[PDB]
């Protein structure tokens, strides 16, 4: 599993 | 990567990892050519078999990593894609002839220790070193072994194979845009990609000018690692007019 | 680029990897 990454790259 | 080892820090400051937004995971490795353009296979985002047809906004593009599953604060850069470009005679029907694709980053990344780009090879650098026993090292996140997941880059060295023991170990027909690579089931030693690994590159270091050449990408193989079958790799030089003719018109 | 291939934790410091002399060997 994944660490989540800054939401910043997923907007 | 079956039977590599873990990368040292900057080994490989080419290295792209492709991910997936939703859900979030590994789709491909990748390389960086330039501080925009990034170099894959075409069937990390375009497989029909697989219901495989990713739109640029599916993904994003993480490079200068190390760990597989760590957000590295600090190293990492992530980079958005402007756009995806297939080699328009790319066979995913029959046997992934001409498997290369292109992406175009939104911005420039900035170079960093952990993150430079490769060197395309020209024509007489592929005369070369592109010789059946020669060495090249492929690189990647990819599966352990064909039937777990590694916590850091892997890396491992195999050597080219001559053509017509390509083609004798499978019944896929190979082309001149394939060449493969791999232990012989005699030679001992073995080592492979595998699934993950995909789009990745194998590179080769220049004797003559001490640098770094992208000579193919990891493409396909007959299970991972399995005696007498060998990994295929898209040959990265005979595709080369096809990636200046893109980076030309389009960057 | 004019830089390409060249590892800024490698070649640009001149310190080689633990392996790559496998390639160079391999290279007759
Ligand atoms: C359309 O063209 C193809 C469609 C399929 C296959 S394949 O079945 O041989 N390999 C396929 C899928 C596979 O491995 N099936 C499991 C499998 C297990 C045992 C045997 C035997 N005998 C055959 C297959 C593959 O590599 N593909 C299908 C699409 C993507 C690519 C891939 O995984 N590439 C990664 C890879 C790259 C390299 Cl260099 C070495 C190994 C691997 C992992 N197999 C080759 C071509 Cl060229
Ligand atoms: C894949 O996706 C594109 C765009 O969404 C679509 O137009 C195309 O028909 C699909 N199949 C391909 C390129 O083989
Ligand atoms: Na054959
Ligand atoms: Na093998």
């Amino acid at each position: 599993d994944f660490e989540e990454i800054p939401e910043e790259y997923l907007q | 990567i079956v039977e590599g080892s873990d990368a040292e820090i900057g080994m490989s400051p080419w290295q792209v990892m492709l991910f997936r937004k939703s859900p979030q995971e590994l789709l491909c490795g990748a390389s960086l050519i330039s501080d925009r353009w990034v170099l894959t296979a075409a069937h990390c985002l375009l497989y029909p078999p697989w219901d495989k047809n990713f739109t640029e906004n599916d993904l994003l593009v993480r490079i200068g990593k190390h760990s597989r599953t760590r957000y590295e604060r600090n190293i990492e850069k992530i980079s958005m894609l402007e756009k995806i470009y297939i080699h328009p005679r790319y066979n995913w029907r029959e046997n992934l002839d001409r498997d290369i694709a292109l992406m175009k980053l939104k911005k420039p990344v900035a170079f960093s220790d952990y993150i430079h780009p490769v060197c395309l090879p020209d024509r007489e650098t592929a005369a070369s070193l592109l010789q059946a026993g020669y060495k090249g090292r492929v690189t990647g996140w990819g599966n352990l072994k064909e039937t777990g997941q590694p916590s850091v880059l892997q890396v491992v060295n195999l050597p080219i194979v001559e053509r017509p023991v390509c083609k004798d170990s499978t019944r896929i027909r190979i082309t001149d845009n394939m060449f493969c690579a791999g232990y012989k089931p005699d030679e001992g030693k073995r080592g492979d990609a595998c699934e993950g690994d995909s789009g990745g590159p194998f590179v080769m270091k220049s004797p003559f000018n001490n640098r770094w050449y992208q000579m193919g990408i990891v493409s396909w193989g007959e299970g991972c690692d399995r005696d007498g079958k060998y990994g295929f790799y898209t040959h990265v030089f005979r595709l080369k007019k096809w990636i200046q003719k893109v980076i030309d018109q389009f960057g | 680029e004019a830089d390409c291939g060249l590892r800024p934790l490698f070649e640009k410091k001149s310190l080689e990897d633990k392996t790559e002399r496998e390639l160079l060997e391999s290279y007759i």
